[PDB]
């Protein structure tokens, strides 16, 4: 199979994802889901990761790594202390919305996720950390555990299965750097939320210093149904080492924003012009899309002609998949606008634990502030390379990184652009 | 023996399980620059001058922290550790305010002697710097935060060894500060180490203050006798 | 019936400010007893 | 906007404040959440109940959450002071955040904040003289595709134009509580022109199973 993408209704995980069905359990019971989660419960937790790693599924938060290792990390014996599964639902990062989608209106595959996750690695409960300002998702999350618990499915003796496991919902306080899974951990012992350094990695040391998995909403849901169609369906999509389904969340200046599941090797321009109905004025209007929301460098048109959205075709396109959230600039968007907002977001956005990021985020905002107004000069612009790639991997965390890329690719793509606006405002105000 | 064998500069040493970096760097007589490591205190690892390269790896660790596997050789004066600590050393004196010639570290001060052994020599910052609002901790500390560079050693002190818990650090990004966050006197029977273990001069000793500077001070080692712990 | 023209998800609308909280409250019943580190506190 | 606290009548340690019993009752249940030995990890979900309670945060209810947790209180006011939901100064009744991140900038969320501010008559960051309402500008709040939307407490306000948030502005001064959801003809996420995917039924329990499960 050369190409990809056109996914069938019949092998999309995530049913209901629009909401024109029940979020209930009694709807979700007619979907598929809470079916015959005894016989896998029972099968064993060394058989749920083989079936995991068979399927080849990378982990969606955005880094892409092999989710049976980074599982099997805690397939080790207990020494008297309690092993945590912790859900990743913060979803900060801009562009990307489909996690709240998958808690608002599939919260039932999340709890069934939750369970087969802590039973692969014997937790012994797990906790969900949700977004602080997703207030209806957290109560429509924890009316769903209400019923999971009341129906006997978790719990003691959960699904009849003999294994205890409990679900928890531990509401955040608006921080994007408490979405760093370290930090996530920090801040749900009490802490600011500040992230940890590596090693020790959260499989040794974790939450309260127990053994720890943090894993994405995105790779936790799906889980049952790889478990329950096989590994090798899961594995039938996508290119080697890009199995599998993957949700895009594409907006900006597009026709029809919104959030679509799709084949994970599928074109950008056919998934662009299939989905959200094209962007506006026409393919040739359009002039540059980020791939995987802010942490990812962008691309202009002629590179968005032919790319394919999984992890190594993007990564060969000097950018990153990321979280899979397409944002659409045209013609009649400033570039240096857009990136320079994108910079001071990520300077308020920021925990200033480490001096590198502390200090050169707001320097970088200063210098995009100015490049906005022009009041620079080239030697600025190579200075502003060099402070960037002097930010990218001096940091404890991976937001420094995120800040550094997108200044990058606007540099290296759009430095005539950048060049001429100082130029013009130099004969302008001179 | 259980002790493991690791390669600094090429040049082999035992060390035991658990040591780090940074102390496997001390055993052959190199010191690599630290601002937030102290030796009595937890490890916090966010000042990231200790950045420090181990080869056939294409990133640079931090040496305070990281703990040295069997087989690991460490470059402590290759060129990518010599970028990493000039590029830490510019962001540490991007905000820093030019008060050397009124300030009482100036002659003793960490800051300068690793920013000329260290760092570059000139500056590319062409913004404006911060100020941050002085702070009143007591009769016995004169604080100017401005020269902060957010190290945390006032707190994992206070917390770990006077056991008070009033310093802390309130804020996030650049507008993070460290300070007690109402107006509390930190008072007590150990208050004069946090003026010693500030790398720079924002926390100096009030009755000392604009006295006297460091190198033209006799130095006389004597034993105290204002109690029987000699 | 099969029916796709509607949004199921209209609950939200009737929730208060404690939803959550006395959400808790009640499910605070049904979970097991949780594990000690041996100590009240850190500090302790 | 200051990280420091400087003692006012209206907001002293003196400044009375208590949690209700059934707020009580609440914080026992977030207690009994956490593991034995970690009770300091119910800092963050009380102080947010404390807040609910209160609408925003003096210092006694900091002092408050650090007496019942047995914690410093300066670990309280480090996470007070780190999150930005976290109110230290008196809100409005009507906390309304614009969105203007990229993604709803490009949709024009600039639009909607002019629009905000020339009918309640303030700035960002002002508080109207009545105290009903307060207009200040937020990162990226979640529903990007959904852009341009405001947040006013918990409830979201999503595909607005100048005049449906002229009519939210109008029916929140009258009392009554719209609905929080796109003003468009999308309910959630789906495309406007129709659903390009999941128009069938579900197949429902038992499909696609493999065999020996
Ligand atoms: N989803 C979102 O909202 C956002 C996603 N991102 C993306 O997230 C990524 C950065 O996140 P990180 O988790 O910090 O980076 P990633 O490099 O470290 O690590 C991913 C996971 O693998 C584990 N891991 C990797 N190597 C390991 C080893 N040798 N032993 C044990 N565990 C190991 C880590 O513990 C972690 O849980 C980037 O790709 C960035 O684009 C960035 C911003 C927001
Ligand atoms: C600044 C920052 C913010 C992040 N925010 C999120 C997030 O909101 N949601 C998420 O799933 N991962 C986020 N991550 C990635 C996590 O560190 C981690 O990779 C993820 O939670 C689990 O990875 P997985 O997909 O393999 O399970 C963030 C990373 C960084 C550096
Ligand atoms: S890179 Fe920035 S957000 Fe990450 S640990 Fe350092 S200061 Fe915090
Ligand atoms: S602390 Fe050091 S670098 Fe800063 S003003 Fe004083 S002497 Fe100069
Ligand atoms: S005042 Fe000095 S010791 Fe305290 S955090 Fe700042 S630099 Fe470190
Ligand atoms: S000495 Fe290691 S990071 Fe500061
Ligand atoms: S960019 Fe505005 S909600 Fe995400
Ligand atoms: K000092």
């Amino acid at each position: 199979k050369t190409s990809f993408g056109s996914l069938k209704d019949e092998d999309r995980i995530f049913t209901n994802l629009y909401g024109r069905h029940d979020w209930r359990l009694k709807g979700a019971q007619s979907r598929g889901d809470w079916y015959k989660t005894k016989e896998i419960l029972l099968k064993g937790p060394d058989w749920i990761l083989g079936e995991v790693k068979t399927s080849g599924l990378r982990g969606r938060g955005g880094a892409g790594f092999p989710t049976g290792l980074k599982w099997s990390f805690m397939n080790k014996p207990s020494d008297g202390r309690p092993k945590y599964l912790v859900v990743n639902a913060d979803e900060g990062e801009p562009g990307t919305c489909k996690d709240r989608e998958i808690i608002r209106h599939d919260p039932h595959k999340l709890v069934e996720g939750c369970l087969v996750g802590g039973r692969a690695m014997g937790a012994r409960a797990a906790y969900i950390y949700i977004r602080g300002e997703f207030y209806n998702e957290a109560s429509n999350l924890q009316v769903a555990i209400r019923e999971a618990y009341e129906a006997g499915l978790i719990g003691k003796n959960a699904c009849g299965s003999g294994y205890d496991f409990d679900v928890f919902v531990v509401r955040g306080a608006g921080a994007y750097i408490c979405g760093e899974e370290t930090a996530l951990i920090e801040s749900i012992e009490g802490k600011q939320g500040k992230p940890r350094l590596k090693p020790p990695f959260p499989a040794d040391v974790g939450v309260f210093g127990c053994p720890t998995t943090v894993a994405n909403v995105e790779t936790v849901a799906v889980s049952p149904t790889i478990c329950r169609r096989g590994g090798a369906w899961f594995a039938s999509f996508g290119r080697e080492r890009n199995s599998g389904t993957k949700l895009f969340n594409i907006s900006g200046h597009v026709n029809n924003p919104c959030t679509v599941e799709e084949e994970m090797s599928v074109p950008l321009k056919e998934l662009i012009e299939k989905h959200a109905g094209g962007v506006t004025g026409g393919w040739d209007n359009l002039l540059a899309v980020i791939p995987g929301g802010s942490s990812t460098p962008l691309i202009p048109k002629s590179v968005c002609e032919t790319v394919l959205m999984d992890f190594d075709a993007l990564i060969q396109a000097q950018t990153g998949l990321g979280t899979a959230a397409v944002i659409v600039m045209d013609r009649s968007t400033d570039i240096v606008k857009a990136i320079a907002r994108l910079i001071e977001f990520y300077k308020h956005e920021s925990c200033g634990q480490c001096t590198p990021c502390r200090e050169g985020v707001d320097w970088m905002n200063k210098v995009m502030a100015r490049f906005v107004r022009g009041d620079a000069r080239p030697a600025e612009i190579d200075s502003l390379w060099e402070i960037s790639k002097q930010i990218e991997g001096h940091t404890i965390c991976a937001l420094g990184d995120g800040a550094a890329w997108p200044v990058q690719g606007l540099i290296r793509h759009f430095r005539p652009e950048l060049e001429e606006r100082m130029q013009r405002f130099a004969q302008q105000h001179q | 023996s259980n002790l493991i064998e690791v390669f600094v500069d090429g040049q082999s040493v035992m060390v035991e399980p658990g040591t780090t970096v940074l102390q496997a760097c001390e055993k052959v007589g190199m010191q690599i620059p630290r601002f937030c490591y102290h030796e009595r205190l937890s490890v916090a690892g966010n000042c990231r001058m200790c950045l420090v390269e181990i080869e056939k790896a294409p990133k640079v660790v931090a040496a305070c922290a990281m703990p040295v596997m069997k087989g690991w050789n460490i470059l402590t004066n290759s060129e990518k550790t010599k970028k990493a600590r000039e590029g830490v050393m510019e962001f540490l004196l991007a905000n820093h305010p030019l008060d050397c010639p009124i300030c009482d570290q100036g002659g003793e001060c960490d800051l300068q002697d690793q920013s000329m052994m260290f760092g570059s020599d000139r500056s590319r910052f062409l913004e404006g710097k911060r100020a941050v609002e002085d702070k009143n901790i007591g009769p016995l500390v004169k604080t100017i935060m401005t020269r902060c560079i957010q190290c945390t050693r006032c707190i994992r002190f206070a917390s770990e060894i006077a056991g008070v818990d009033d310093l802390g650090t309130t804020g996030r990004g650049n507008d993070m500060q460290v300070g007690t966050y109402i107006e509390k006197m930190f008072m007590s029977e150990l208050s004069g180490n946090i003026i010693d273990i500030c790398p720079v001069g924002a926390l100096t000793s009030k009755p000392y203050a604009f006295t006297a500077r460091p190198w033209e001070t006799r130095k006389t080692e004597s034993i105290d006798v204002m109690d029987a712990v000699g | 019936p099969f029916d796709n023209t509607t949004y199921k998800n209209l609950q939200h609308h009737d929730y208060s400010t404690y939803t959550f909280l006395d959400l808790n409250l009640d499910l605070s019943k049904f979970r097991m007893p949780q594990p000690s580190s041996g100590r009240e506190s850190p500090r302790h | 906007a200051l990280f420091v606290h400087r003692d006012t009548p209206k907001n002293n340690p003196e400044t009375p404040f208590d949690f209700t019993p059934e707020n009580y009752k609440r914080i026992e249940a977030i207690v009994k959440n956490y593991p034995e030995g970690h009770k300091a990890a119910a800092v963050l979900p009380v102080l947010d109940l404390a807040q609910r309670q209160n609408g925003w945060l003096p210092i006694s209810a900091m002092n408050k959450v650090a007496e019942i947790l047995q914690v410093p209180p300066m670990r309280v006011y480090e996470v007070a002071t780190f999150y930005t939901m976290y109110n230290r100064k008196p809100v409005g009744k009507y906390h309304i955040q614009v969105c203007t991140t990229t993604p709803c900038m490009l949709r024009n969320s600039d639009s909607i904040l002019e629009a905000i501010q020339k009918k309640l008559g303030i700035k960002v960051g002002e508080t109207t003289p009545d105290k009903l309402f307060t207009l200040i500008e937020v990162e990226c709040l979640g529903a990007c595709v959904n852009a341009p939307m405001v947040q006013i407490n918990d409830n979201y306000y999503e595909d607005l134009t100048p005049k449906d948030i002229e009519e939210i502005i109008d029916e929140l001064k009258a009392g009554k509580i719209p609905k929080p959801g796109p003003r468009s003809g999308r309910f959630s996420c789906e495309p406007a022109g129709g659903l390009t995917s999941l128009t069938e039924p579900p197949k429902g329990p038992g499909f696609g199973v493999q065999a020996g499960l």
